[PDB]
RNA sequence: UAAUUGCGAUAACGAACGAGACCUUAACCUACUAAAUAGUGGUGCUAGCAUUUGCUGGUUAUCCACUUCUUAGAGGGACUAUCGGUUUCAAGCCGAUGGAAGUUUGAGGCAAUAACAGGUCUGUGAUGCCCUUAGACGUUCUGGGCCGCACGCGCGCUACACUGACGGAGCCAGCGAGUCUAACCUUGGCCGAGAGGUCUUGGUAAUCUUGUGAAACUCCGUCGUGCUGGGGAUAGAGCAUUGUAAUUAUUGCUCUUCAACGAGGAAUUCCUAGUAAGCGCAAGUCAUCAGCUUGCGUUGAUUACGUCCCUGCCCUUUGUACACACC
């Protein structure tokens, strides 16, 4: 037996955030624990958006096991929330009909927040004569 | 406390010498009809609103 | 020894490959041939060697000693 | 801003002048058409070239243009 | 001219005033008293002992406390 | 209202206060109205959000920053004065705690005592320099935040007083435009040498 | 049912393991925790007198469980934070290598951990079940 | 919840080791005032009395009072470690000292002649007035005075 | 020696400070 | 056996990458065909003028490195210049 | 138009260089070929809490499967697409819609003609001429100096603190480097407050250091507007490290001394999106020494989406007694 699972990912900018989602009862890890234990925690909200805004009870026969890498400590969490966000819909694709599909999503793209769709806004390379990209060092003229 | 109310409905151009302001006419909302031109000092745009009391001056190209 | 070895190769077109032809002019001048001529000369070969174009620059003390830099040219060049 | 150089303008008036009755309006379909009657080193010319094609063609079906 | 640690002359206010104040913060006694802030955190901390202040809210640096409940 | 639960936690502060009206951390958007106008679809309260912090793009095109909602556009103009720059962490938990404060001065709605604040926050016309002009609903809305954010941002420095105080406490100020406002001072006292030099 | 440490609040469950292991009373504090700072990096000792050893054993206890083993090294790296180099700009100094070492080998005659294979310890058998245990007491801190 | 009241037991303006400490510092920095003291020293000397630091100089009555002034006179005899210490090997005896309050100058001063009198580089450099560490003097220490 | 330097009086630092600078120290641009 | 591969040339090693994929298994011995490794990058930085006025002005050079490795006479095979290549057991 | 970029106007017509194209790099691919030096699921083996089956771990292959994450080959993809508004209803500018991506997509490499007595002979065994060539301006050795301090100027670092300092705790990157006639990068064990010491270990490296557990930061606490626990200059004492050698302190560590600095006059630098600003980090240098540079990632905004008022450049018109060209 292997358990009917598919299978997503959820980025910003640098971090990498792999999401697998099989049919189960309840389980939503995120580094192996709890989604509830996440902690920079202001932005806890942002990780709990995308199961309100589609409402608590189509996560029953589900579960989500996250694990995230890079990026900082907000950029892994953005990469969480729609690590999973974007899986939802890719269960729902393989496993379910459509309609209902194209439902959530849009319940989600009437929000998105990047919900399912990359950020692109990557750093920019710096550049001798300045610290940054477009900062310059400074100079005298006499 | 004598307050206007003007929507504008087009915005002719870029008046300062340093392109500081817009201008553009508007309908005063109540008596719809009584349009004037005047200019802004922030951005702007169409439909926007905006609140004066000098309701003549009905100033022109500044340097 | 015997784990090093070399072989041989004439130059194929001799006149597309612009080291052979750098060397070209150094050896000319090492026979004091006419600065003009000299350049003219290696560009009329290397133009109808078959190229689209070629063109062969020198610089510093012809005319006793100011510097200037004549530069000889003919075909088609970029340069982006 | 975005202006079309002379090379993809001149490509373009040069294949509409020759193949009018085998193009269409739609990019994707002359993007894949040019690759065989002509002769393109890159993909984004190929694309640059096929997509002002099509701009005139939507055009010239709304009336003819000058050149 | 603060007071550092409870002078007793100027405690009794501690109880006689605290629900004058619909918002209690280390900043607001420190305004209102001159208690010294080091230990007014745990004035209020202490305050919460029966609870004659109301707590809505506490963090590291801001503690938001209204008049009793 | 739907309390299902699965195998993890999931707590009941939030099963429900926020899965049946998805508004602010735990705070209302519905009936609080722009009171002012001419200043609508500028100042966003309309859209529901809960953290004021999103993976915004505002600044590609001019007026995208006005369907920005007018908390996390205020909580940015924080983290400023540089050694703050670019910390919205602190800056959120600054505002989470100001609209607390503002709620036990006044236990009216705290984003109708924030826009209550801004209406007479901008200068209504503005000097500039050779005269009189008028002021865009956009500079209105933007020097406000500034004006006010950098009144609170001052009164705190050497002050025993927090920030999330003093925020609290010049947002009520020109909520009701009581005069003392730093917002109201400069704006009080900015618009009639509008009218006044021509 | 079923309590791993994975599932608890991360800072208040290491608060009250620091009170568990300072109640127990048996896990052996060098005679040295009144007059050290903890690493080159700060320039304060922790004015938290008694305890702090215990916050610090307990954290560690935490963090090797759910790694799968950590050396003395890393552990300096963990817990050493930034230095002041006073006029000269701040850069990341470790955490002092004695203290951990001794609550390291001090942690094994409490049974909670156990010199892994490839270095460092690992967790133990024992200290798997204590946290697994200690967990849901705290985790029932309603009612 | 150290709300207590602490009546007139609460000694105002207390003087030591010929200096005077303000009784409404919290100890360990309250101690800091004595020359030689630092916030690291006074952290352990008050440690080793059985202190509550959680209080202050008014509180912590004369008998914890000359309970760390002996400590800090004999760190050495208190589990206080030597490096912990200002003056070791000292260089005319070879013990590990701490010169303390009006100590501290006075036995800085006689480092100072100590080595004026045995006119050597960082003694000359001392005694004009110049910079001993080897640090350029071209830009810096300006506004000399 | 540093003793004919150390003793050497008028050469510490208000044996400086007592001359003013040679006002040619703000002054180039060839 | 083991084919680590590595050379300065993308397109020149992958010649050999090609010519014993299947050349392996038109041949009927093996699968685990080419596992591309990091290409590493040699970046070198410097100044441009060889004195030191002017603008301060930068250049970087870079060398890309591909590696590939494919789990005694195809030795000979696999000649190509500018392609290095060993084995392992 | 960013562009001699184009529409047009046209005694011009047709073209070449430059710009563009090109190339690199960052963004999309559940579509192809793939993988113990990358992951993943299950499965053997196994630990802990539970027992209700379950949750969470350990095993470098127990065995299998696979390519979503990863790496990098071959391609796809954007053309400013579609629709609307202005417009010679032209090139184009703007608006919304989708789209990974729509500001030359972001960023760079390349870069014409002609020119300057700009810099470099102290990069070169590139070099002409003058100089010197054995009381050598060749070279080598010892020691000193390039840092010498009444002061004027330039780039910076650190700060004035409560949006903080400190203590504890939470803990997340990317760009990278590393030992053959060898001593490089170094886990781990032990010893030492520390800095460091010692015994081993892996790695010529997608394999070991390394998840480089970085800092900012987050949380919980102590302090509480006082040149204060902000600030860490000067300086005394001691312990280590590199090195033949540390004195004029190489650097690191430990205690003690606690300065100026309460937002900086006239003047003035850089900047438009993952940008500024903050934060550290690797690499260059390197026996040792970064407050420097070259790049990387983390956190991450206010204001602009305009103008020629100021400086500078470009084109045209115009004046000219300038052409060694307004020095
Ligand atoms: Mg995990
Ligand atoms: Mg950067
Ligand atoms: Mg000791
Ligand atoms: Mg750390
Ligand atoms: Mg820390
Ligand atoms: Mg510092
Ligand atoms: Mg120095
Ligand atoms: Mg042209
Ligand atoms: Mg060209
Ligand atoms: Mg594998
Ligand atoms: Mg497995
Ligand atoms: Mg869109
Ligand atoms: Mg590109
Ligand atoms: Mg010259
Ligand atoms: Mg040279
Ligand atoms: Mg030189
Ligand atoms: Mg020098
Ligand atoms: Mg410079
Ligand atoms: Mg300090
Ligand atoms: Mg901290
Ligand atoms: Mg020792
Ligand atoms: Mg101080
Ligand atoms: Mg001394
Ligand atoms: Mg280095
Ligand atoms: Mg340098
Ligand atoms: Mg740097
Ligand atoms: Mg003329």
């Amino acid at each position: 037996s292997a358990v009917p699972s598919v299978q997503t990912f959820g980025k910003k900018k640098s971090a990498t955030a792999v999401a697998h989602v099989k049919a189960g009862k309840g389980l939503i890890k995120v580094n192996g624990s709890p989604i509830t234990l996440v902690e920079p925690e202001i932005l806890r909200f942002k990780v709990y958006e995308p199961l309100l805004l589609v409402g608590l009870d189509k996560f029953s026969n589900i579960d989500i096991r996250v694990r995230v890498t890079g990026g900082g400590h907000v950029s892994q969490v953005y990469a969480i929330r729609q690590a999973i966000a974007k899986g939802l819909v890719a269960y729902h694709q393989k496993y379910v009909d459509e309609q209902s599909k194209n439902e959530l999503k849009k319940a989600f793209t009437s929000y998105d927040r990047t919900l399912l769709i990359a950020d692109s806004r990557r750093p920019e390379p710096k550049k001798f004569g300045g610290k940054g990209a477009r900062s310059r060092f400074q100079k005298s003229y006499r | 406390t004598p307050v206007t109310l003007a929507k504008v409905i087009k915005v002719l151009g870029r008046t300062g010498s340093r392109g500081g302001v817009t201008q553009v006419r508007v309908e005063f909302l109540e008596d719809t009809s009584r349009t004037i031109v005047r200019n802004v000092k922030g951005p702007v745009r169409e439909n926007d609103i905006l609140v004066l009391m000098e309701s003549e001056r009905e100033a022109r190209r500044l340097r | 020894p015997g784990t090093i070895v070399l072989y041989a190769e004439r130059v194929q077109d001799r006149g597309l490959s612009a080291v052979a032809q750098a060397e070209s002019m150094k050896f000319k001048l090492l026979n004091g041939l006419a600065i003009r001529r000299a350049a003219y000369g290696v560009v009329r070969y290397v133009m109808e060697s078959g190229a689209k174009g070629c063109e062969v620059v020198v610089s510093g003390k012809l005319r006793a000693a100011r510097a200037k830099a004549m530069k000889f040219a003919d075909g088609f060049l970029i340069h982006s | 801003g975005r202006v079309r150089t002379k090379t993809v303008k001149r490509a373009s008036k040069a294949l509409i002048e020759r193949y009018y009755p085998k193009l269409t309006l739609d990019f994707q379909t002359n993007k894949r058409l040019c690759d065989e009657i002509a002769t393109i080193q890159s993909k984004r010319l190929r694309n640059k070239i096929a997509g002002y094609t099509t701009h005139l063609m939507k055009r010239i079906q709304k009336g003819p243009v000058r050149g | 001219q603060h007071a550092v640690i409870l002078d007793q002359e100027k405690y009794d206010r501690i109880l006689k005033e605290v629900p004058t104040y619909r918002y209690v913060s280390v900043s607001v006694l420190v305004d209102r008293l001159k208690i010294g802030g080091s230990l007014a955190r745990i004035a209020l901390r202490h305050l919460e002992k029966e609870g004659i202040i109301k707590p809505i809210s506490k963090h590291s640096k801001q503690a938001i406390y209204t008049r009793a409940t | 209202f739907t309390p299902v639960v699965l195998a993890t936690p999931i707590p009941e502060e939030v099963q429900q206060a926020q899965t049946e009206i998805k508004l602010f951390n735990k705070w209302s958007f519905e009936e609080v109205e722009v009171k002012d106008a001419s200043l609508v679809d500028y100042v966003q309260v309309r859209q529901p959000i809960f953290v004021a912090h999103t993976a915004g793009r505002y600044a590609n095109k001019r007026f995208r920053k006005a369907q920005c909602p007018i908390i996390e556009r205020l909580t940015n103009s924080l983290m400023m004065n540089g050694r703050n720059n670019g910390k919205k962490l602190k800056a959120v938990r600054i505002i989470k705690h100001t609209l607390d404060i503002i709620n036990v001065l006044t236990d009216q709605n705290p984003i109708q005592v924030v826009v209550d604040a801004i209406t007479n926050t901008g200068p209504r016309e503005d000097t500039t320099r050779v005269q009189a002009v008028d002021v865009s609903p956009l500079r209105r809305v933007n020097q406000a935040i500034a004006l006010l954010t950098i009144g609170a941002r001052e009164a705190a420095f050497r002050n025993i007083k927090t920030i999330a105080e003093t925020l609290a406490e010049e947002l009520i100020n020109a909520a009701k435009g009581s005069s003392t406002s730093y917002a109201i001072k400069k704006k009080d006292e900015l618009e009639r040498v509008a009218k006044s030099n021509r | 049912p079923g309590v791993s440490v994975r599932d608890v609040a991360a800072q208040d469950f290491i608060n009250a393991y620091a009170s568990f292991l300072q109640r127990q009373g048996k896990l052996e504090v060098p005679g040295y925790v009144d007059i050290v700072k903890t690493s080159s990096g700060n320039e304060m000792p922790p004015q938290d007198a008694e305890g702090w050893f215990y916050k610090r054993a307990a954290s560690v206890a935490r963090h090797i469980y759910m790694r799968k083993q950590v050396g003395v090294g890393k552990l300096n790296k963990l817990y050493g934070g930034a230095k002041s180099r006073g006029v000269r700009p701040y850069k990341h100094i470790d955490a002092s290598g004695s203290i951990n070492r001794k609550v390291l080998q001090a942690l094994e005659k409490i049974g909670i951990v156990e010199i892994s294979p490839k270095g460092g310890r690992r967790i133990s058998e024992n200290g798997q079940r204590d946290l697994d245990r200690i967990a849901a007491q705290t985790l029932e801190e309603d009612e | 919840s150290l709300v207590v009241q602490e009546q007139g037991s609460f000694q105002h303006i207390l003087r030591l080791l010929n200096t005077n400490v303000d009784g409404n510092i919290k100890i360990v920095y309250a101690l800091t005032t004595i020359k030689g003291v630092g916030r690291r020293y006074s952290n352990l000397v008050c440690k080793k009395a059985d202190v509550d630091l959680h209080k202050r100089a008014g509180e912590l009555t004369q008998e914890e009072l000359e309970r760390i002034v002996q400590i800090m006179q004999n760190p050495t005899h208190y589990k206080i470690p030597a490096w912990f210490l200002n003056r070791q090997n000292d260089i005319t005896d070879g013990k590990d000292y701490h010169t303390l309050a009006n100590n501290v100058e006075s036995k800085l001063r006689d480092d100072l002649e100590r080595l004026k009198k045995i006119r050597a580089h960082r003694g000359i450099r001392h005694f004009w007035g110049l910079r001993v560490r080897g640090q350029h003097t071209k830009t810096t220490g300006r506004r000399r005075a | 020696g540093n003793e004919g330097a150390i003793r050497d009086k008028t050469a510490g630092r208000r044996n400086n400070r007592s001359k003013d600078v040679t006002d040619s120290a703000t002054t180039k641009k060839s | 056996i083991r084919i680590t591969l590595t050379s300065t040339k993308v397109k020149q090693l992958e010649n050999v990458s090609s010519n014993i994929v299947k050349n392996a298994e038109q041949h009927n011995l093996v699968k685990k065909g080419p596992v591309r490794l990091p290409t590493k990058v040699l970046k070198i930085s410097t100044r441009k003028t060889p004195n030191g006025e002017g603008s301060k002005t930068w250049e970087t050079y870079e060398m890309r490195i591909h590696k590939r490795y494919i789990d005694k006479r195809i030795t000979q095979i696999t000649i190509e210049p500018g392609v290095d290549v060993e084995v392992v057991v």
